């Protein structure tokens, strides 16, 4: 079980680890959180009470160091840090736990909710799409644009996710023009996993990421990015049995996460029609296409 | 942007541009089978891309073999009419080539698009104008060299005949627009106005009457009336 501590909270916010999150007061005695399921990355993540513009996160996986929060009245926000002092840090942990300043990353036991949304997310993919290589944990806020974005202003800040884009000649070969945009298979299988990404699983990693960035922080591009992976696979008519069937799962559990009220910005109508009602695999999705139909009908 | 109303005149700037219409290229007539059922049986096409500041109309005849054995013919056109107006514009040199291609049909656009990556400085765009060019087959001249053809096969045209040493790109257009929209609405009446006078002759390598300025204004006043008549006939007004 690893720890993530926190020097102090003097600013009121709403602090999240994964799925969950709890308010803590200005100056209310808060020292980080324990019990993090060591074996995947983890997203913390911020919204000030004052200005919720901005929210604001860190992924990190506590098997590539200890890391720590501490407030920084300069730049005003909380800050992700790594001690290299193993025992400075024990100690520091160890007394916060004895006081018992310190929330539990509340997990129950039958909940693979987690798991099954990182599944395929590994922190080296994470830190070439945010790239700072001075850190191992990665920042990501609300208003970060994509590489993909800043083509049609600050790289040092963007998203670095792969660029898709259908009316493209990546995507399209020459004299196979109506079937390369009609059938997207050869820019899936070849292009992309066999060329850029080299298996399912990279894919289906920066895909999960996507996601999440667009859930946690409302990153617009992010959702733009999910949005895409997802259409070039069913836009596919030749996808290997074991991608569909793990897609469905992946899908399954974002849209079960996902916030009630927040399925009309972050849900692209024009992409989940498709998938689930007009594209070749509109018979291979089950799980979501059941969770979507009883849970966002309107939508469809 | 859109093509509409507003930005009319931009058509007859220096910038050499082509209109695509592609609602003939996918023709057929509809048949009963001997056990009672329905068959398509097709007909030669043509794409009709035109330069309407010049009138060059480079009418690309599509032979009814370009559809054999295929499905969804339908859809196939628009992307047949793509991969044919790039070959056109892979012809022509980058001074030659095209500022903007406009196509008459938003079902065109992705299509060409596609087929235009090798192209980056010629913009897509559609209209909002609901223009006539389907009435092209009215033409005889033109219908004529599409039903004989025997092969793929693009032939040039000028649309406008020699209107240009007498009018401008933006009279010859609303000229030509208003023959074409007569003869969509009612095509027997458009055509007994054409020919009515004898002694004016369709020369043979003309589409149109070599009418005078007068005869000119006279036609068109007669295709104004009976544009407007066909739709009261059609609205009862
Ligand atoms: C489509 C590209 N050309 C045009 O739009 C019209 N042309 C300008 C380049 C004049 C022209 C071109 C070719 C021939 Cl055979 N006769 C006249």
């Amino acid at each position: 079980m690893n720890t993530v501590p926190f020097t102090s909270a003097p600013i009121e916010v709403t602090i999240g680890i994964d799925q969950y999150s709890f308010n803590v007061k200005e100056n209310q005695p808060f020292h980080g959180i324990k019990d993090i399921p060591i074996g995947h990355v983890h997203v913390i993540h911020f919204q000030h009470a004052d200005n919720s513009s901005m929210r604001y996160g860190y992924w990190f996986d506590c098997r590539m160091g200890n890391f720590y929060i501490q407030y920084d009245p300069k730049d005003g926000l909380y800050k992700m840090m790594e001690e290299r002092d193993g025992a400075k840090f024990e100690n520091i942990v160890h007394n916060f736990k004895e006081r018992q300043m310190m929330v539990s990353y509340p997990k129950i036991d039958e909940d693979d909710t987690w798991y099954n949304l990182t599944e395929f997310v590994q922190m080296d993919k994470i830190r070439k799409i945010v790239r700072k290589d001075e850190n191992q944990f990665s920042y990501v806020d609300s208003s970060m644009t994509t590489v993909q974005e800043n083509e049609l202003s600050d790289p040092a800040h963007s998203l670095n996710y792969t660029v898709i884009n259908f009316k493209s000649r990546e995507a399209i070969r020459p004299g196979h023009e109506m079937e390369d945009f009609l059938d997207k298979s050869y820019y899936l299988n070849t292009v992309m996993l066999q060329g850029i990404f080299k298996n399912s699983s990279n894919y289906f990693g920066e895909l999960q990421f996507a996601f999440l960035n667009a859930m946690f922080f409302g990153n617009y591009g992010s959702s733009l990015q999910w949005h895409a992976m997802i259409e070039l696979i069913c836009s596919s008519a030749t996808v290997p049995k074991h991608m569909l069937d793990k897609l469905d799962e992946i899908l399954y559990y974002q849209i079960k996460t996902l916030p009630e009220q927040y399925s009309d910005i972050l849900l692209n109508e024009r992409v989940w029609n498709i998938c689930l009602y007009s594209s070749f695999q509109k018979n291979s999705l089950h799980n979501t296409e059941k969770i979507m139909e009883n849970k966002y009908p309107e939508l469809l | 942007g859109a093509m509409n109303s507003s930005n009319y005149a931009e058509l007859f700037n220096n910038d050499i541009k082509l209109f695509v219409d592609d609602t003939n290229v996918y023709r057929v007539t509809v048949h009963k089978t001997f056990e009672g059922n329905v068959a398509t049986k097709a007909i030669n096409g043509c794409i009709f891309t035109l330069n309407p500041k010049t009138g060059h109309l480079f009418l690309k005849i599509i032979h009814t073999s370009v559809w054999a054995g295929q499905k969804r013919l339908s859809q196939l056109a628009k992307w047949k009419t793509a991969e044919e107006v790039s070959a056109l514009v892979r012809s022509l040199p980058k001074e030659e080539q095209p500022k903007q291609i406009i196509v008459t049909r938003k079902a065109m656009l992705d299509p060409l698009e596609v087929h235009m990556l090798d192209f980056p400085n010629i913009a897509i765009r559609p209209t909002e104008l609901r223009l006539p060019f389907s009435a092209a087959m009215s033409i005889d001249k033109l219908s004529d060299v599409v039903m004989k053809a025997t092969e793929p096969q693009m032939v040039l045209f000028n649309i406008y005949d020699d209107w240009l040493d007498r009018i401008s790109s933006y009279t010859a257009f609303s000229r030509l627009t208003l023959l074409l929209r007569a003869l969509k609405t009612n095509e027997e009446s458009a055509k007994m106005i054409l020919l009515s006078d004898p002694t004016i002759t369709i020369k043979s390598y003309h589409l149109w009457p070599s009418f005078t300025d007068e005869q000119w204004i006279t036609i068109e006043s007669q295709m104004r009336d009976l544009i407007l008549t066909e739709y009261g006939r059609k609205y009862n007004v």
